[PDB]
RNA sequence: UCGACCAGGA
């Protein structure tokens, strides 16, 4: 439900990364793992942040008013 | 040159990897803590909502807003709101931001940290500007809008430390290590068969020498030489996360010494 | 609680500085007691953690499906290939001093659940208040501000 | 994601819980306790579908 | 919610115990703890 | 799955073959050959608890269907296919479980009641319950700010829509003794 | 303030019973035949292998809080490598003219069995232990 | 709800001093300084440097409860040395040491090309 | 509230945050855990009612219990696990830390004790500075296995004048044991003196352990490769031992020991060979586990866990039981529809050949599931019956 | 092959196809 | 049994419990909320008179 | 402001 700004654990701004992460997988047909490190996500605390997030915001937007 | 020496291995706009030679562990760690909490940053700390036709909760967004990094360069030339003399805030103690967003497009219109805009006067000091490290130049997605989904906010960002809220954290994660070959015997490695073969050797093993088997234990041995990596989130540039970490800690020690003079 | 009947409440909340850290600057979000595991025999909790550690590094979904051919020895082999100690242990340093902890901590991700039992929905004190009509004794429940 | 399979009664989501009963028209022999004038019994729960 | 729409109730020899025949029909772990333990079944 | 001695090309084998298995997946990517298809082709059947008494079931198809004439020490100790008389084969043994038990990572590596416990707690866990939560006027609704799908997952979680509507977060758990809090 | 015992011993066996930093050493005296020793030694700071000439001294002094350095000008009564401090906790009469005294240096035990040092050894806690070479 | 304010971790309250210097009855030339609104960031550090002061006989520090930003420090000195004078000296050395770090870091940083 | 001890008088300490905070060693008399337990507080209104509590009901008074003629509270969990770790002859503390450890004792005499080792580095023993929490005139003697006034195993216990002379401190000393330190301080020194000893052991042990650390990983269940083959063949030789007694009883040669059918007598032997098996198979693993095994280290101090806890995790779970008998034929002459009829084999009637680390087979999983359910039922059924008995 | 026998992982395609057609509230509705 | 052998009572409190190693054996951590609702009725005596006024 | 059912907590 919308990408968290900053990783809970160490606080690296994971916020901007999302759109670019989705585009690495779709467009650059990269595997999730390589795509993650390409955005610069080195530690697994930051890595889970993106890798394990479920963007429910997109579902909620589907509701008209 | 002086007391404790320093050797910068690698450096960037957001990461400094150095070696702290000729120091005590306590000092090397006190510096770690200071960088984490005690350095002052600027962060959104009041979100006045006007309209929220969004799928998201006002407070969800409000929390989310503070967590956005803002230029904290000339922070030291800004009073803590609490110390200023105005009722609430002003230009001497606070930076005011304004966010207006509306879904004009049929396609999902997004709100970015770039979309916030300074309404207060900066008095000619590098502060307030939201940090955009983004390749595309947007940086941090606040939230998304549909059709007539509107969002109007006014934000007041103030000086503060991470010891009050982690949003005022100027640093990401400080990598810290000493004695890669366990020569100081500060660990008793858990093993199944061979401790040395089971445990991976850190990158720092090249910066020190392997102990040599037939060499007895050095009970006199002490740990100086600490391999560190300070990572900046963006608010303050890496060099300053270190420099201000050193000045803040100095000031803390100074206050004690100074308080002892009133006594 | 974890997905293993490993329930607990928070004792204390610590900021990052006082928290024990890996040489990589990674710190825990949560610290559970080693004492939980031996009596309870909740091996899967530890296996979840070793697999979830790998999953986070590799960016591949960890199959924690029951009747499979996934071994703890097999997961170890991958984690070692990721440059970590095969059984999930990691050396840690004390938050207060900075001195390496004599012991190496089993550290990694674990799916934790927020349960509906939050203290401020339970906490209650009554020192004289509403009385029952008939019995003339205190009323029942925090709801009615009873004793 | 809502699966259904329940009712909305006076604006309240009500779920009908399955009820475990013993099958009927089923022939079943059981032994009687130590102090009983009957040693065994054949029972049939005869009911119309 | 999913598990609520898949819940079974037993009113009233050793019914609380997990019988062999429950194999693949009823969940062997999903049951309440005490006073209704093994009476409330989950498909 | 129905198992037949009727297999001209050898021994006794599961009616359902690689053909059918792919035939299904084509209809899966097309999102003709449904569940009812296997039922009407008589490859799969409905066995009640009474009928269960007159049949012989193999747990695994492949692991309980060939013959014999080194081994991995890491794997668990398993039984043979000494049964010539196999009538049916279990689709997947993990289907003995219900909704709750199916969210448990490795329940085969736990003490029996610890699973029973979690098959109660997951119901008392927060998270997204429906995406229309914002348009419902229910008394009390608890929603997790940032849900995360788990890293350790079942093949069964798929069908349960769990990784789409999660129960918690993948927290960084350290099993240590700290301040004794 | 004076010496209470001195003899040159020799190791027979060094044993680490599941112990990484310590060992129990078994010794015999070159001086007297009747004199034997058993002693737990921190082999981390003082490594001992079998058949080593170890001059073992006991002595009363050289009771108030502990002062760490300044010893530069202080009388370092240690012209010995190893120095321990402990308590006499048992005085065994191992029959006839033989007497065994038990010492503990905070868990690190000791048992000196012999004869001549009857008078010399006192059930009084205050005892040091000096080992050279 | 029963949550104390966060600024209570550093902002000194109404009538509350940073240093409370009390003499220790237990031993001679001993003292106990209560550092208000402080943690191990300062504690362990001051304690450490005091140990190097050869004229300091005893230095230890404790944070009796983690709800409270405050810790105690026990200083014992050689007769004639005011333990206050010992703490006063220990701070200056820390400051000079840190000054050297800032000086050494600044110069070595300016040398980098990234 | 099934105890005199289930309700005790306590001093208030007004703290922030919404929970009732309580000392961990008073956990046992209440039988409280911190997994979401709630507790009741009652405020006396009279100056005479206050006295009633402070003079009869106070926690220090409740320390030695008259139902067992022993202390109802001792040192638990972290502090117990860490007290063993701190004690053992290999543990040595250097000056910098020793001084912090001493300051932590609120009743420290202000005297820095003479270090056990002076030679190059002045080092203190774990036992040495733990003895700072132990008050003078406390004399205790134990003797366990081969404890010989020079205990080579660091066996038993010897404390003279409130000073540890030899042996490790674990459950048998610092716990709620009959002859243990608590019952001794409470008797010799007093109730408020003992209530202090509790805190002072904790303040030191907890601190030391904070700076030493303790953990548990999957590595603690992992048994050695050759040891595993050894366990696996121990099961095999016992399953072959069963098969023997099975085909022999089928050949009508068996002879039943009085008050039992051939069937009843046979079933005893099956159960026996398979339980002998699990236990010896388990013992191989415990024996193969190093002193560094965190799980072994908890069983050792007596903080948490036992032999069977190791055995089932590392080696093998073993036989499953419902109503005393091994999983019986709920279906006709077969335990599940995955078996042929008249199968009496370990696998059929619920024998779990596997360890929890290895993982369970679907049949083993279901049989364990039936046996486990029996536990929850008995806890529920017989809990009211037991309650009415008290009433 | 169209006749080659099914594997272990193959079973999940049948399970996929089960719920794809049955659902989870199957029983309640039917 | 329900009204005379056992009663609902005033001057009572209940909340979630947590373990503290920095507490005395005989202490109990009382949340300020709870301390502020529960009350002890103290008699105005020359011994307390001055303190009591500052509380009122 | 009354008490019944249901669902839960240790
Ligand atoms: N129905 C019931 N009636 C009375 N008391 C109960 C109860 N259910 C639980 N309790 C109380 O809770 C105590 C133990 O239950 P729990 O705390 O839930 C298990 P645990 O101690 O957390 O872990 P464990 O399962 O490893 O023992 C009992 O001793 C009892 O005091
Ligand atoms: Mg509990
Ligand atoms: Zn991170
Ligand atoms: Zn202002």
């Amino acid at each position: 439900m919308i990408v968290p700004v900053r990783c809970f654990s160490c606080g690296k701004v994971v916020g901007d990364k999302w759109e670019s992460y989705l585009n690495l997988l779709q467009e650059d047909e990269l595997d999730e793992g390589t795509a993650l490190s390409r955005l610069g996500l080195k530690r697994y605390c930051c890595r889970r942040m993106i890798l394990t997030h479920v963007d429910l915001i997109e579902k909620f937007l589907r509701y008209n008013p | 040159e002086e007391g404790p020496q320093v050797k910068i291995r690698e450096a960037s706009k957001d990461n400094v990897d150095f070696i702290l030679s000729n120091v005590d562990l306590a000092m090397a760690n006190s510096l770690r803590r200071v960088m984490i909490a005690e350095i002052p940053t600027l962060a959104i700390d009041s979100v006045e909502v006007e309209t929220n036709t969004t799928v998201l909760a006002d407070e969800f967004i409000a929390h989310r807003l503070g967590l956005i990094p803002l230029q904290s360069m000339d922070i030291e030339q800004l009073e803590y709101s609490r110390d200023c003399f105005c009722e609430d805030h002003c230009d001497k103690c606070s930076v005011v931001l304004t966010l207006q967003a509306f879904g004009e497009s049929e396609s999902t219109t997004n709100v970015y940290s770039k979309d916030l805009v300074i309404v207060s006067n900066l008095m000619g000091r590098n502060i307030g500007h939201p940090i955009i490290q983004d390749k595309e130049g947007n940086g941090v997605l606040i939230c998304k809008l549909r059709k007539g989904q509107e969002l109007k906010l006014t934000c007041v960002a103030k000086k503060g430390i991470a010891k009050e809220h982690a949003k005022w954290g100027p640093a990401a994660a400080i990598e810290f290590e000493y004695d890669p070959w366990n020569k100081l015997k500060h660990t008793d490695y858990w093993y199944e068969q061979d401790s040395a073969k089971e445990w991976p050797q850190s990158k720092n093993c090249e910066y020190e020498d392997p102990p040599n088997e037939g060499d007895p234990f050095d009970y006199k041995a002490q740990a100086d030489t600490f391999y560190m990596n300070v990572e900046s989130v963006g608010s303050i540039p890496v060099d300053q996360v270190v420099v201000r970490g050193i000045d803040t800690l100095q000031k803390k020690v100074a206050s004690i010494l100074l308080a002892l003079t009133q006594m | 609680a974890s997905r293993h009947g490993q329930k607990g409440t928070i004792g204390i909340t610590y900021r990052r500085e006082d928290m024990p850290f890996t040489a990589e600057g990674i710190v825990p979000d949560l610290i559970i007691n080693p004492h939980a595991i031996p009596s309870r025999m909740t091996v899967a909790h530890l296996i979840e953690c070793l697999l979830s550690k790998v999953a986070a590094l590799s960016g591949n979904e960890g199959d924690a499906s029951p009747f499979t051919d996934i071994t703890v020895e097999g997961i170890s082999k991958l984690l070692r290939e990721h440059g970590y100690q095969s059984r999930g242990f990691e050396v840690m340093y004390n938050g207060h001093t900075g001195k390496k902890l004599m012991a190496q901590i089993f550290f990694g991700p674990t799916y934790y659940q927020r349960l509906r039992h939050m203290v401020d929905d339970k906490i209650h004190a009554r020192a004289r208040g509403p009385m029952q009509v008939l019995t003339r004794q205190p009323v029942e429940g925090r709801s009615r501000d009873g004793g | 994601f809502d699966m259904g399979g329940y009712f909305i009664i006076n604006g309240s989501e009500k779920v009908l819980i399955a009820q475990e009963r013993s099958a009927g028209n089923i022939v079943q022999v059981f032994k009687k306790a130590a102090p009983s004038p009957i040693s065994h019994v054949a029972e049939i729960r005869s009911a119309l579908e | 919610t999913l598990s609520h729409l898949r819940r079974t109730n037993t009113p009233i020899a050793k019914p609380r115990q997990l019988h062999n025949t429950h194999w693949g029909l009823v969940c062997p772990a999903e049951t309440p703890e005490g006073q209704a333990c093994g009476l409330v079944k989950n498909l | 799955f129905i198992v037949e001695d009727d297999e001209s090309l050898g021994h006794k084998e599961l009616k359902v073959r690689k053909g059918h298995i792919a035939k299904l997946m084509a209809t899966e990517y097309q999102d003709e050959y449904t569940w009812s298809s296997l039922l009407n082709e008589g490859l799969v059947e409905y066995i009640d608890a009474e009928e269960e008494e007159s049949i012989l079931i193999a747990m695994q198809p492949e692991d309980l269907e060939p013959a014999e004439a080194d081994v991995d020490p890491a794997k668990r100790i398993r039984v043979s296919h000494h049964a010539t008389t196999f009538t049916h084969c279990e689709i997947h043994p993990s289907m003995i479980l219900g909704v709750a038990a199916s969210i448990i990572p490795f329940p085969d590596h736990n003490q029996s009641p610890r699973n029973t416990y979690q098959s109660a707690m997951g119901k008392q866990a927060m998270g997204v319950f429906l995406t229309n939560y914002n348009v419902r006027m229910d008394t009390m609704a608890n929603i997790l700010y940032y849900p995360q799908k788990p890293l350790g997952t079942t093949r069964a979680m798929e069908y349960l829509k769990f990784r789409e509507l999660p129960a918690g977060q993948n927290a960084i758990v350290a099993i240590a003794c700290y301040s004794g809090y | 303030s004076n010496t209470l015992f001195d003899d040159i011993f020799q190791v027979s066996e060094v044993d680490p019973g599941r112990y990484n930093k310590v060992c129990r050493i078994e010794a015999a005296s070159t001086t007297q035949d009747q004199c034997k020793l058993t002693l737990d030694i921190n082999v981390e700071l003082f490594p001992v292998a079998a058949q080593d000439s170890l001059t073992v001294t006991i002595a009363s002094s050289l009771t108030r809080s502990w002062r760490p350095p300044q010893a530069g000008d202080r009388s370092l009564a240690d012209d010995y490598d190893y120095v321990m401090y402990g308590t006499a906790y048992k005085f065994e009469e191992v029959s006839k003219d033989l007497i065994a005294v038990y010492y503990s240096f905070g868990g690190l035990l000791m048992r000196l069995e012999g004869n001549y040092r009857n008078l010399n050894n006192l059930k009084q806690e205050n005892a040091y232990l000096l080992i050279r070479r | 709800m029963n949550a104390p304010d966060r600024f209570e971790l550093f902002l000194l309250g109404e009538g509350e001093s940073k240093l409370k210097i009390d003499p220790d009855t237990k031993a001679p030339n001993a003292v106990v300084i209560t550092f208000e609104k402080e943690d191990h960031t300062l504690g362990n550090l001051i304690r450490a440097e005091l140990l190097n002061d050869r004229k300091v006989l005893f230095a230890a520090y404790k944070v009796e409860h983690p709800f409270f930003a405050r810790f105690k420090l026990r200083i014992q000195t050689t007769e004639g040395y005011d333990p206050k004078d010992a703490l006063k000296n220990a701070c200056n050395s820390i400051i000079n040491k840190l000054g050297a770090l800032k000086t050494n870091f600044e110069t070595e940083w300016n040398l980098q090309t990234l | 509230s099934l105890h005199k001890m289930s309700m005790m008088a306590h001093r208030v300490k007004v703290i922030p945050y919404s929970t009732f905070r309580l000392n961990l060693s008073v956990t046992s008399p209440y039988n409280a855990d911190f997994d979401g337990d709630e507790m009741n507080l009652h405020v006396p209104q009279s100056e005479e009612t206050r006295a009633e509590l402070s003079q009869l009901c106070a926690v220090p008074l409740q320390i030695v219990s008259p139902q067992s003629n022993k202390p109802c509270m001792g040192i638990v969990q972290d502090t117990l696990c860490g007290i063993r770790k701190l004690t053992l002859r290999d543990t040595f503390i250097e000056l910098d830390q020793v001084l912090n450890m001493l300051y932590w004792v609120p009743d420290w005499d202000g005297v820095i004790p003479t270090p056990a080792i002076i030679k190059p580095k002045p080092l203190w023993s774990g036992k040495q500075i733990l003895s700072v929490a132990i008050p003078n005139g406390i004399h205790l003697q134990r003797f366990d296995e081969g404890t010989t006034l020079l205990s080579p195993k660091d066996n038993g216990m010897l404390i003279i004048d409130g000073q540890i002379i030899f042996g490790v401190v674990e459950k048998k000393t610092v716990g709620s044991s009959n002859g243990g330190l608590i019952h001794v301080v409470t008797r010799e020194k007093g109730p408020q003196v003992c209530a202090k000893l509790f805190g002072n052991i904790q303040k030191v042990v907890n601190f030391w352990l904070l700076h030493n650390g303790f953990s548990t990983g999957i590595g603690d269940t992992i048994a050695d490769g050759p040891t595993m083959r050894e366990i696996t063949e121990t099961i095999a030789e016992a399953k072959k031992k069963v098969l023997d007694v099975t085909k022999e009883a089928q050949a009508n040669l068996l002879t039943a020991k009085h008050g039992m059918t051939l069937r009843e007598s046979f079933e005893d032997n099956v159960v026996r060979f398979l339980n002998e098996a699990r236990d010896k198979a388990g013992r191989l693993a415990e024996v193969n586990l190093k002193d560094l095994n965190n799980v072994k280290q908890m069983v050792m101090a007596g903080s948490k866990g036992s032999f069977i806890n190791i055995a089932q995790m590392s080696a093998c779970v073993g036989q499953q039981s419902v109503e005393g008998k091994r999983i019986a034929f709920g279906f006709v002459d077969r335990t599940l529809p995955h078996f042929s009829k008249d199968d009496y084999s370990p696998e059929s009637k619920g024998f779990v050949e596997n360890s929890y680390l290895r993982g369970l087979t679907p049949q083993e999983f279901f049989f364990h599931a039936m046996g486990g359910r029996e536990g929850l039922i008995d806890t529920a059924v017989k809990t009211a019956e037991t309650g009415y008995i008290q009433r | 092959d169209e006749s080659a026998p099914i594997t272990a992982e193959d079973s999940w395609a049948v399970i996929s196809a089960f719920f794809r057609e049955k659902g989870l509230v199957s029983q309640q509705l039917d | 049994r329900g009204n005379l052998m056992g009663k609902r009572v005033d001057f009572s409190a209940r909340t979630v419990i947590s373990g503290d190693p920095n507490l005395e054996l005989d202490q109990v951590g009382v949340p300020k909320s709870i301390a502020k609702t529960l009350t002890y009725p103290e008699v105005v005596t020359p011994y307390n008179i001055d303190r009591l006024t500052q509380l009122v």
